[PDB]
């Protein structure tokens, strides 16, 4: 029923326009971003986390070579085995995504 | 695989060895207690308020 | 009579102190309630009434579980006949999710009934900017 | 950002620290495995040079203490100096630093600080969680395995609710459709939530809290037939099963 409510209305070309969107109601700007994941939606999510949890091995030879070093230490190849989302603009929300946070570091300026 | 059986095998006998000592916990402790709220003492106000009329207490690990 | 008006004015707000934090208070809410709901919708005592049905609707999940559809409708109707108070709004969160897990069945039909009309709300478009000129400085 | 913020903000930013922290892990988890293949198969070709598994628990023990140890005892523990072992954890401590220097006010934030201080110092017991909770895929079928844990998947979802609508109902008895598939079996080795079947049996709990249930039944009882282990965690379960039937 999500999904026929995004259908409303809103709509996803209104939730994309909202995000590039900048000002209005503090109520009203939250309120959409919440709908937008809970109906983008975010539930996908809410399953993979749950799922991630455990790890899972896999047996490959690219999984083979994996390994860590101590010399050296970093954030982030991976052989664990999760379940693929059953599924907007992906890879395009992503991009939007990761230069609002860039836009939002300049307004979080100081003052 | 056999070979994956024998491989969480290898795996269960590594823990097994595995655990050790040297904690540390009582260094990080120090620490901590050396660092006009407690530094710590929001940890204690933390405990009191987890928890304070509940019906029942869940064994949460971060508590324990 | 004037009286009257005034003591059905504060025994409602008794019943929702009454009801306030004892979640057993929920449940004599449900019998209650499905005589709730008639009473509810009722001209002269609309703050009261609506209190006490979200107490009841935040009280337990027992009377989530519980619902009537000819009750669901007159609620809507409800909201419909009065303008919206930042309480119609409430009243229906209130029925969604116990929470725990909100009754899929019960959400679906309140969805569809608040929804398919179209006529809440406020809807929202984008529209290109409507635009304008003329040529010559008067023409008539 | 050390920029000084609105401590909700901080209990977001504490979410994404998190989120990070997850992933080392198993950064971790993934490298053990792989150790572990090689110098299982190292092992095994010196005991073709000449309970097996405890033996060789044995002899590893000795080595990282002993019986074959060879040269390889140097490797183990080579191996065992790098587990031992980030600048990810001085600033998580810098950031609890910055978080006592103020004063937390709302429980979620200190909790969720807290929580990630604690990962963040105490570690090698996360790693014992870890090891605990691990499962070793050999490099046939997996799909199968997908497949298993995408109904595993719904099966959470199913249980999260929700108060029961039917259509649940037929989600489980699709689960039981993968279960009468055979994928699943080499399964006692597979388990996962209290065993897939303790999920289940929480979940039919709370269903018991019609058809649905005697499915759901006749699920756990073919889970159990499976292992004799199985079966004992099965009968903790049970003990607890009766004491609600009654």
């Amino acid at each position: 029923r999500v999904a026929h409510a995004l259908c409303s209305h809103v709509d996803q070309a209104q939730l994309l326009h909202a995000l590039e969107d900048a000002h209005l109601p503090g109520p009203l700007r939250a309120g959409y971003y919440d709908l937008l994941i809970s109906i983008h939606l975010e539930s996908a999510c809410r399953s993979r986390r749950s799922m991630l949890s455990e790890y899972i091995v896999p047996l490959t030879p690219e999984t083979r070579a994996i390994t860590l070093f101590p010399p050296g230490r970093k954030g982030g190849v991976t052989t664990s085995l999760r379940p693929p989302h059953h599924f907007i603009p992906l890879e395009a929300l992503r991009d939007k995504a990761l230069r609002m946070l860039g836009e939002a570091v300049r307004d979080g300026g100081q003052h | 695989p056999t070979h994956r059986a024998c491989n969480m095998f290898l795996e269960s006998y590594k823990a097994a060895w595995i655990l050790t000592e040297d904690h540390s916990f009582e260094d990080r402790m120090i620490d901590d207690l050396s660092k006009p709220d407690p530094l710590h003492q929001l940890v204690l106000h933390f405990s009191r308020t987890a928890l304070t009329e509940k019906s029942k207490l869940d064994e949460d690990y971060l508590y324990m | 009579a004037e009286s009257w008006k005034e003591i059905v004015n504060l025994l409602y707000e008794l019943l929702a102190s009454l009801i306030r934090g004892n979640r057993a208070n929920c449940a004599l809410f449900s019998t209650n309630l499905d005589w709730v709901v008639s009473k509810l919708d009722r001209l002269e005592a609309s703050s009261g009434i609506l209190e006490v049905l979200y107490c009841v609707l935040i009280e337990s999940p027992e009377v989530l579980n519980i619902i009537q559809e000819n009750h669901i409708k007159s609620i809507i109707s409800l909201l419909d006949k009065h303008g919206r108070n930042h309480k119609v709004l409430d009243v229906l969160c209130s029925l969604c999710v116990c929470n725990g897990v909100a009754v899929r069945s019960n959400q679906d039909l309140i969805t569809e009934n608040l929804l398919p009309g179209r006529e809440l709300l406020l809807q929202t478009n984008l529209i290109n900017y409507v635009t304008s000129i003329r040529p010559n400085i008067f023409v008539g | 950002l050390q920029m000084k913020l609105p401590e909700s903000v901080k209990l977001q930013m504490c979410n994404l620290l998190e989120y990070f922290c997850d992933q080392e892990l198993q950064h971790r988890v993934e490298s053990l495995a792989a150790f572990a293949e090689r110098y299982v198969d190292k092992l095994q070709a010196n005991q073709r040079s000449r309970d097996f598994h405890q033996d060789l628990l044995a002899h590893c023990g000795i080595q990282l203490e002993p019986e074959e140890e060879t040269s390889l005892s140097s490797r183990l523990r080579s191996l065992l100096e790098t587990v031992r072992l980030s600048l990810q954890e001085l600033v998580s401590h810098m950031v609890v630093r910055w978080a006592q220097e103020d004063y937390v006010q709302s429980p979620e934030l200190v909790r969720a600080m807290f929580s990630l201080l604690h990962r963040q110092y105490d570690g090698l017991g996360e790693l014992l969680r870890a090891l605990p909770r691990a499962y070793t895929i050999s490099p046939s079928s997996v799909e199968d395995t997908m497949s298993l844990l995408e109904c595993l998947g719904q099966i959470r979802s199913l249980l999260i609710v929700q108060m029961g609508p039917q259509e649940e109902n037929l989600m489980i008895q699709s689960i039981g459709n993968i279960m009468n598939n055979k994928v699943f079996y080499q399964h006692p080795n597979l388990m996962r939530a209290l065993g897939m079947h303790e999920t289940v049996m929480e979940v039919m709990v709370n269903v018991l809290g019609p058809k649905m249930v005697t499915s759901c039944c006749r699920f756990l009882c073919y889970f159990c037939r499976i292992s004799r282990q199985n079966q004992r965690s099965m009968f903790d379960h049970l003990s607890y099963l009766l004491e609600n039937s009654g």
